[PDB]
């Protein structure tokens, strides 16, 4: 479960991210495609080169969804229900990939948050992204 | 694999109806892990477990996949070279996340346990676990 | 989420296990030690030999906990609370190992339930063991 | 690893204070994945994040662990042989689940990202992911 401290840390960190959220989402995707190449199998129609506008646009969507999750951190299943449907029944991304994207989101945040990415905030953000991942895979079977 | 582990694999596999086990293993993959259906939109009715298991296109692909698996058991000392170009195919053209190979390997182990019962002993299982992990690793190896 | 059909399937299949629940727990543990030797690192001062009283006794404990879970399938967090405390705070078994024991329990059931282990029941048993695992790792952090 | 990957690894590691990064990576492992504290019962106060991170025994062990990691970066083509002795140690004496090596690898990547910021580019990360996977693989290799 996300504790009161976890939610505080997540809102603090994502608040410092602020309007860079979309850029950071694109960067996290780029990091994922290079570090974990099997994840590219879900984007065969994309140009995945560095600076790709398709990766930028998808990064914005991913980040906005996380912003919405943070804004609804007490009732995240409902906030994310449409995305849970989409991933469970159309995209059908194997659940193991969510840990890979979560790690790359954490690395991206770390690379941009010199003061904020304390050990405690790191722990909270990892729990938060695991919880988002759990919600997003909750309707798979 | 040890020599005894190799012997255990071959002796059990000589009793397998590859077409039947392949059809059932692929069917059970699509039932137990239904996101794996994403590759098979063209296969017709997958609406129920019975529909999946009865689906002729599912059975046909299961025969093909497990036939290749079966022929690969003659090359346990060279799985990577055996499956390199099939690895490339699954990456490049088919866009199959290699996690699917690991899920299918685990379903195959469950099918062998169900089919053979007590003959599928803990040591026979351990041997087959090395096999399905090795095939999955070989099929994933060319991914980039 | 466990569907009503999942609960029916799990109750019927584990009902057939009945008095063998202990024996099948022991066999599942042996399957896991042999197939996944890294799991032995959690049993360093333990007689792991085939047929040992300790593997039999632990297998019975595991099986009785699963019987408890099946009987309280609508409220597993409460039924397993002491056990989720124990694993999170003392045993501290890495969560990845629950998938390994779960697969080996599933294989043990497949090998002993010829009549019952249909594709649908296989799915239901897999979900149930994954749900038990989730409950047992829910307090880790 | 490729030549570009090895070059990226070596270039960044020239800037790494191994004692400091090692204490930071081990401390964060204990904070983020607190079940990993099971191996450090004699290390004193681990009760809060600040206590974990400030713990001298955590810092001292982190220096030892990342020192051996550092030594291995000179042998990137032979990680299995380089870490065989420590692999057997970690199995036979220390009883350490190799999953811990993978957790520490991803924490180290986060620490490098945090410390180096923009310099820890996506290609640099991808090279380090291959390294930490290879080191974990090597340290797990003698387990049986
Ligand atoms: C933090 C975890 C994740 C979040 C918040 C997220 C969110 C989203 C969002 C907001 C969309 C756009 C949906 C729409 O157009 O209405 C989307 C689509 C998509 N996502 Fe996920 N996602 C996550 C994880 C993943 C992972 C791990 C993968 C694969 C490795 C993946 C693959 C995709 C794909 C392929 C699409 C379709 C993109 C397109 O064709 O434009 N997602 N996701
Ligand atoms: C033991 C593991 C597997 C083996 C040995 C194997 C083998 C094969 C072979 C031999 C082909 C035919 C290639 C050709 O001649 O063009 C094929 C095609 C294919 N495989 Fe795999 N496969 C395995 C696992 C999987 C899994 C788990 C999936 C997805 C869940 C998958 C998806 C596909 C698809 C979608 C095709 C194209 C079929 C068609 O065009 O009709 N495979 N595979
Ligand atoms: C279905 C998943 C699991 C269930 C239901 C379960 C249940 C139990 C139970 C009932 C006990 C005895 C508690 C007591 O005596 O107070 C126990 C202890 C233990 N479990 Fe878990 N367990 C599970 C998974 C695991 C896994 C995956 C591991 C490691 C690979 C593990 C390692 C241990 C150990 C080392 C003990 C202590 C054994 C002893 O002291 O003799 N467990 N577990
Ligand atoms: C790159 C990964 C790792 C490397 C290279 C490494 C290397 C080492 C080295 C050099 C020692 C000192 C051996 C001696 O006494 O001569 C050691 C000890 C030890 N390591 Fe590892 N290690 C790694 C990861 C881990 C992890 C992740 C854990 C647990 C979470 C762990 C647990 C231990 C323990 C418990 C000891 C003995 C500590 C004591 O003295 O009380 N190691 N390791
Ligand atoms: O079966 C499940 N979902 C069904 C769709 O797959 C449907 O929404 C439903 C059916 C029955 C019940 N309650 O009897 C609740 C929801 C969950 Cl519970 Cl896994």
């Amino acid at each position: 479960v996300l504790s009161p401290a976890d939610k505080t840390n997540v809102k603090a960190a994502w608040g410092k991210v602020g309007a860079h959220a979309g850029e950071y989402g694109a960067e996290a995707l780029e990091r994922m495609f290079l570090s974990f190449p099997t994840t590219k199998t879900y984007f065969p129609h994309f140009d995945l080169s560095h600076g790709s506008a398709q990766v930028k646009g998808h990064g914005k969507k991913v980040a906005d969804a996380l912003t919405n999750a943070v804004a609804h951190v007490d009732d995240m299943p409902n906030a994310l229900s449409a995305l849970s449907d989409l991933h469970a029944h159309k995209l059908r991304v194997d659940p193991v990939n969510f840990k890979l994207l979560s790690h790359c989101l954490l690395v991206t945040l770390a690379a941009h948050l010199p003061a904020e990415f304390t050990p405690a905030v790191h722990a909270s953000l990892d729990k938060f992204l695991a919880s988002v991942s759990t919600v997003l895979t909750s309707k798979y079977r | 694999l040890t020599p005894e582990e190799k012997s255990a694999v071959t002796a059990l596999w000589g009793k397998v109806n590859v077409d039947e086990v392949g059809g059932e293993a692929l069917g059970r993959l699509l039932v137990v892990y239904p996101w794996t259906q994403r590759f098979f939109e063209s296969f017709g009715d997958l609406s129920t477990p019975d529909a999946v298991m009865g689906n002729p296109k599912v059975k046909a692909h299961g025969k093909k996949v497990l036939g290749a698996f079966s022929d690969g058991l003659a090359h346990l000392d060279n799985l990577k070279g055996t499956f390199a170009t099939l690895s490339e195919l699954h990456c490049d053209k088919l866009h199959v996340d290699p996690e699917n190979f690991r899920l299918l390997g685990n379903v195959l182990v469950c099918v062998l346990a169900h089919h053979f019962g007590k003959e599928f002993t803990p040591p026979v299982q351990a041997a087959y676990q090395k096999v399905v992990a090795g095939v999955a690793n070989a099929l994933a190896h060319k991914y980039h």
